[PDB]
DNA sequence: CTAATAAACTAAAAACTATTATTAT
DNA sequence: TAATAATAGTTTTTAGTTTATTGGG
């Protein structure tokens, strides 16, 4: 009552006010959007449309009032009440707000944008541009004046029910007013009991009514259907446009391509009769509009960004967007390759070449998609100013990120430039590639080096666009730092101040909510962690609905993401629900089982990997601190880490966690089996370590101390399976073969020339190199044979 | 239902989950724009092509949740198919005497019959 | 050869608002 | 099914001690 009367106050009194008092009054008013009652919402909408119409021109402050009014209107273009949506659509669709010309409608919809309704603007624009197409003379008329043949096209009605298939097998009324209240020959409290009983039956009637209403609302069609034996082509244009706009408001992607088609067709029809000067000027206006759209958006919905860059693709004059903006949108929204063609054709049309910006953007996007061939195929050109970048990328093509990080660091720290200073974009490439390779270098030290507050002293560290790129890397660094058993509260304070500021907080939940969930688990804020994680998973599955089927790789990455999401949510789904302090439920004995579910081997790069193990170990730590069991959790993490190192060796990320392996050996003396398994892991890794310099490399470290002198308990004195025994025989024969081949290929190696313990052990295992290679080949044959007879014993 | 699906799907295993996805499974549905439609207007009228719509609306009305979306997409595709057959009967093209949407017929008849 | 006692002191109860459950249907 | 009638919460006296204050004998 009071809110409604106050809005009516404002509505009646504001037509007699100064702009300054209006701007004073609107700030404590406009925020009443998202009020639980809708009626106040359309009341303020009436106020907003009034001032919108009254403010058109002058004073820049009244113009600011006008800007804020259209802003609150356009963000009001979504309401839960469909009637509000209908009335605002009717208001905006009028010729005054949006002029009836199609190109006028286009420029008007360009004039309006909001960063938050970027999900729905495509559908809204399609609805605006199609429902307006209703005053065309042929619009009620059928498309085809001819029928197929003679037939009776009687209408075929269609039913509708909440039930589905597979449910059943087989003042003239004064008599009423005169007889309404003849209470006199009745009792009062008996009538009271009747009234309250009737109230009770109405209560359970409401109960069953809401039980029925639990299901979806009844589906309504949008086109009358006639019936006949021959199809009736002669049907109105409404019959196809109305389902088209309906499904456009249903699905975003179909709205995407139909919007693209209508945009391309309308431009291809407008160009035929307008002067080239006006068409050109309109084209730059559009280009500015799209640049504004991409700069202002934050939640990069793949359909919207992809459709705007796609409609820019079809027109040569539209190949002039801010290419860095295009690159950022494509990488963030995972719509990369089409934007790659955008950059390519913009380069192609533009034809001294300053295209280094397009080059660097396409190169970083190709690095994002994973491949490396285009990178070198491009930077082998003279346009590549710094060949250090080319050398770094070709050398890390074998997943050698350490040297690439070294090259990036020395390049950014190379102040002198005899060949000319590199462009800012090239240095941005270098630092972002260093960030990505450090992300591959799963250790927290690389992450801290990322978080070393880069040059120019870089919420405080969020506003510039370079910082926007760093924020995911920065927070990933911070969480990997803290979750491993570290505490600084700097990240907590940062996200607390990031709550202040709607845009920063908004982007961090809409993209990175599981980070909030995990840190709230760190603070034991299980409720808000659950809220964040459910928000993340539902938003992400919505994105999976949004992404197209062609790009398998993005869907794969999303798949691994939601895999990690489900392990963390099932962890939070079992904390003390049954009560777990001394109740040794098999759940703990079951969650570790199946190798603590599938670790997703042989693919799924290392960031998935270390996230999985880090969260799992932090979990089991939380249980054991809130609950022989330690032996079980140690064995579990042992298995986790062995699967890790084996898979990452299969990943050929040969810059493995060396010191992690060293400490695995260091406290590998839990039982013999554990240290034995570590020994086989290390020796197999060194076996795979053979490379171009695998000759000198393998002869300098011949499985360190010759299989680490493992000749004490083979298969734990054969007490284990002889499959293990045949495994060590295989490894020993393998390293014998590698050394013998290395010596045969390089009889004059420096290491064998060098008088060292390697010389002693090689002559022991063997004078002349021929005798040594014959002896080592004999030993290799012997050990491989031993593995062979140990093999057949199943 | 959907949250259960996604959570347990993740719980299965990522490479195991990969089995949801080899002749590349898509190139195009036509070698040229065999079908087009001119949207009317009070002013001049541009031309739109249904071919880009055809496949994705086909699976969208084939199988999905949100029965409202299913019904709306079905109604749209029925209006679509009536319009395209009428256009084919209107002015036949060449190449096979009249292959208007012949390959497209080969694609649409299976989806029509299974829906 | 041993005091009412004036003042100080806390206690206790009434007066005046004083909104706040509280039935009817 | 949705009202109004009891109705506590601050001042403010006032009795109820208490005292610490003399000369009594």
């Amino acid at each position: 009552e009071r809110q409604k009367v106050c809005l009516d106050i404002i509505y009646k009194m504001m037509p007699k006010l100064k702009p300054v008092e209006l701007r004073e009054l609107l700030n404590p008013v406009v925020e009443f959007v998202s009020h639980p009652s809708t009626t106040c919402r359309e009341q303020m909408y009436n106020i907003l449309m009034w001032i919108h119409d009254n403010y058109r021109d002058t004073d820049n402050d009244s113009q600011e009032i006008f800007k804020l009014a259209k802003d609150v209107l356009i963000q009001g273009l979504i309401d839960e009440n469909p009637g509000l949506q209908l009335i605002i659509r009717n208001f905006w669709s009028h010729e005054t707000r949006l002029p009836s010309n199609t190109l006028d409608r286009l420029l008007a919809l360009n004039s309006l944008y909001s960063p938050k309704i970027e999900v729905h603007f495509l559908s809204l624009a399609t609805n605006f541009l199609l429902e307006m197409t209703s005053m065309s003379p042929d619009y009620p008329n059928p498309m085809f004046e001819h029928p197929l043949s003679e037939c009776e096209f009687q209408e075929y009605t269609i039913d509708s029910d909440w039930r589905f298939r597979s449910t059943v097998l087989t003042g003239r009324t004064d008599l009423l007013r005169l007889r309404r209240r003849f209470m006199r020959d009745q009792e009062k409290l008996s009538l009271m009991y009747a009234r309250k009983g009737v109230a009770e039956q109405k209560r359970e009637k409401e109960i069953k009514s809401e039980l029925k209403m639990k299901q979806d609302a009844q589906v309504v069609l949008y086109r009358s259907y006639r019936h006949g034996d021959l199809p009736d082509i002669q049907i109105k244009h409404s019959s196809l446009i109305t389902p088209l706009q309906a499904v456009a408001q249903r699905d975003p992607i179909i709205a995407k391509q139909l919007f693209s088609s209508l945009f391309s067709g309308i431009l291809k029809e407008m160009d035929k009769f307008k002067t080239l000067s006006e068409k050109n000027n309109i084209t730059q206006k559009l280009l500015q509009d799209f640049n504004r759209f991409l700069n202002t958006t934050f939640s990069f919905f793949p359909p919207f960004v992809s459709c705007i860059q796609d409609i820019s693709c079809q027109h040569a004059a539209l190949l002039s967007l801010d290419p860095a903006a295009v690159s950022a949108g494509c990488l963030a929204s995972l719509q990369q390759p089409v934007g790659i063609r955008l950059l390519e054709e913009a380069l192609l049309r533009l034809l001294l070449p300053p295209d280094v910006l397009r080059w660097v953007e396409l190169a970083k996007l190709y690095r994002s998609i994973g491949e490396y061939d285009v990178l070198r195929g491009i930077f082998t050109s003279e346009i590549g100013t710094k060949q250090i970048t080319q050398s770094a990328l070709l050398a890390e093509a074998r997943s050698d990120y350490s040297e690439a990080a070294k090259q990036y660091d020395e390049a950014l720290n190379k102040q002198d430039w005899v060949d000319g200073e590199p462009t800012e974009a090239e240095k941005d490439f270098w630092e972002l590639a260093s960030l990505d390779c450090y992300n591959h270098l799963a250790e927290w030290k690389s992450l801290e080096y990322c978080s070393t507050a880069s040059i120019d002293s870089e919420k405080i560290w969020s506003e510039p666009f370079y910082q926007e790129t760093y924020l995911p890397y920065m927070i990933r660094s911070k969480l990997k730092l803290l979750l491993q058993g570290e505490a600084d509260q700097s990240l907590l304070t940062f996200i607390d101040k990031a709550m202040h500021g709607e845009l920063q907080k908004a982007i961090l939940e809409l993209h990175y909510s599981q980070e909030l969930s995990l840190l709230y688990l760190l603070q034991d804020d299980v409720d808000r962690a659950k809220y964040y994680i459910q928000n993340g998973i539902q938003s992400f599955m919505q994105n999976y609905s949004s992404i197209d089927v062609l790009l398998h790789q993005s869907r794969l990455t999303k798949l691994q993401s939601v895999q990690a999401l489900t392990e963390i949510q099932e962890f939070i789904s079992f904390i003390s629900k049954q009560g777990n302090l001394s109740s040794q439920v098999p759940l703990k004995r079951l969650l570790n089982t199946w190798t603590n579910r599938y670790p997703d081997a042989k693919m799924d790069p290392m960031n998935i990997w270390d996230d999985i193990i880090t969260n799992r170990c932090f979990f089991l730590s939380k249980i054991e601190e809130k609950l022989d069991i330690s032996s079980l959790i140690r064995s579990c993490k042992f298995s986790m880490k062995m699967k890790m190192i084996d898979s990452a060796r299969k990943q050929n990320n040969f810059s493995l966690a060396m010191k992690l392996l060293k400490e695995l050996h260091k406290e590998s003396k839990t039982r013999d089996d554990w240290l034995v398994s570590w020994v086989q892991s290390y020796c197999r890794l060194s076996h795979c370590r053979s490379r171009s310099q695998g000759c000198s490399e393998q002869v300098l470290t011949v499985l360190k101390t010759v299989s680490l002198l493992d000749e004490n308990n083979v298969s734990s004195y054969l007490s284990k399976n002889i499959l293990a025994f045949r495994d060590q025989n295989i490894l020993l024969g393998t390293t014998y073969r590698i050394i013998a081949n290395a010596l045969s290929s390089e009889p004059a190696c420096l290491a064998e020339i060098e008088e060292d313990k390697a010389r002693r052990i090689l002559e022991l295992s063997g004078e002349d190199s021929e005798k040594v290679i014959a002896g080592l080949y004999q030993r290799a044959f012997q050990h491989l044979s031993e593995a062979v007879q140990a093999a057949e014993e199943e | 239902i959907r949250i259960r699906v996604v959570q347990m799907l993740g719980s299965l295993g990522g490479q195991i989950n990969k089995n949801l996805l080899m002749m590349k499974s898509y190139v195009a549905w036509d070698r040229e724009k065999r079908l087009s439609f001119a949207v009317p207007f009070r002013e001049m009228k541009p031309v739109i092509f249904l071919d880009v719509f055809l496949p994705r609306v086909t699976e969208l009305a084939l199988t999905a949740s949100d029965r409202q979306t299913k019904v709306a997409a079905c109604e749209l595709l029925h209006s679509m198919v009536m319009f395209m057959l009428g256009k084919a009967t209107q002015m036949p093209e060449g190449g096979q005497g009249a292959p208007p949407m012949y390959q497209l017929y080969k694609r649409t008849f299976p989806v029509l019959l299974r829906l």
